[PDB]
């Protein structure tokens, strides 16, 4: 049941599936790329555990988790295509 | 037996995903002693050749590299008459995430693109640098003479 | 590879994106494998610099020694601080392969 994996493959910030999963390396907590990048625009704390990143530019401590993305795409078939479609709808409406 | 376990996994991986133009496996049921075969790469002057190698795994594999040498004589600036191979990843640059599959592929790339500024056979490196035609000619000749 | 300011720059799509609202384990072989022992990850430890994953025992044995580099991508591992346990990856593994 795809539902059973939700806790390990969803974003603590937006509660949806992890999209371009991005890891805060100091505490190894992972979020959508957009979610964590935008959070860091006015905070230095991990949104999950509150651990403060020590660099002036918190983006220095981010890494894309490509392995996790591939696992998520295999656990949630169709997700890869749904997000590409979602993006396509945006550009078609704005372009 | 962690080394033996690792070697066995590699064997299974090779059966599932063999490296292009290469094969390898135990000689007569000694898991720590393998033979490999490399078909001469198409791009290279070794084209058509069949090249045999011997592989000896150490007891603490994969944390120490395997010993890999050619048993087929070959005209190449980085491989000598003992069949010893000058290849970074076999010595100074080994890593425990490497496997025989990856080593064979690197050797193929070495056959395609020699490193004359890190040789084992000076005269061959000299010839490769200063006269490619002659290097190709003799490479091909040695391939017909030894790599049946 | 790319400058930091490029890597994390969000597209116009990404600046307005909304959540994506919430089969056989065999196909996950590569993703769950330890690059050192070639078996499924146990007691996962993950490099801070490159997010490469190894069994605790595997990477510890490798580092000592060693060259003090990530076995997968060769990046320097400045210290003991350079690795950290990944319990969430272990739990995901456990849900994929229950005991
Ligand atoms: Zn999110
Ligand atoms: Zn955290
Ligand atoms: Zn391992
Ligand atoms: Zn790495």
């Amino acid at each position: 049941l795809v539902k059973d994996f939700n806790p390990y493959i969803t974003c603590y910030i937006c509660k949806g599936y992890l999209i371009k999963p991005t890891t805060v390396t100091e505490c190894l907590h992972t979020f959508c790329k957009t979610c964590i990048v935008q959070h860091f625009e006015d905070s230095n704390d991990c949104p999950r555990c509150g651990n403060q990143v020590h660099e002036t530019n918190p983006l220095e401590m981010l890494r894309l988790d490509n392995t996790l993305e591939e696992i998520i795409f295999k656990l949630v078939p169709g997700l890869r295509e749904q997000e590409l479609e979602r993006e396509s709808e945006f550009w078609k409406k704005n372009k | 037996g962690s080394a033996l376990k690792r070697i066995n996994k590699e064997l299974s991986d090779l059966a599932r995903d063999p490296p292009a133009q290469c094969s390898a496996g135990p000689v007569g049921d000694d898991m720590f002693h393998w033979q490999a075969t490399i078909m001469g790469p198409n791009d290279s002057p070794y084209q058509g050749g069949v090249f045999f190698l011997t592989i000896h795994f150490p007891t603490d594999y994969p944390f120490k590299p395997p010993k890999v040498a050619f048993t087929t004589r070959i005209y190449h600036p980085n491989i000598n008459s003992n069949g010893s191979i000058c290849l970074d990843i076999l010595r100074s640059q080994w890593s425990p995430a490497l496997t025989i599959s990856k080593v064979l592929l690197s050797i193929c790339s070495l056959l395609c693109d020699p490193n004359p500024d890190d040789p084992l056979v000076p005269e061959i490196a000299r010839i490769y640098k200063t006269d490619r035609d002659k290097y190709n000619r003799i490479s091909r000749e040695w391939t017909q003479k030894y790599a049946m | 590879t790319q400058p930091l300011s490029k890597t994390w720059e969000l597209s116009l799509y990404e600046l307005q994106r909304t959540p994506q609202e919430a089969v056989s384990p065999r196909s996950l072989h590569s993703e769950l494998m330890c690059p050192i022992c070639l078996d499924m990850l146990k007691n996962t430890m993950t490099t801070k610099e490159c997010l490469h994953r190894f069994c605790a025992d595997c990477i510890i044995t490798a580092l000592r020694s060693g060259n003090k580099e990530c076995p997968t991508c060769r990046k320097k591992l400045v210290s003991k601080r350079s690795l950290r346990p990944d319990p969430n990856f272990d739990a995901l593994i456990s849900k994929i392969y229950p005991s």
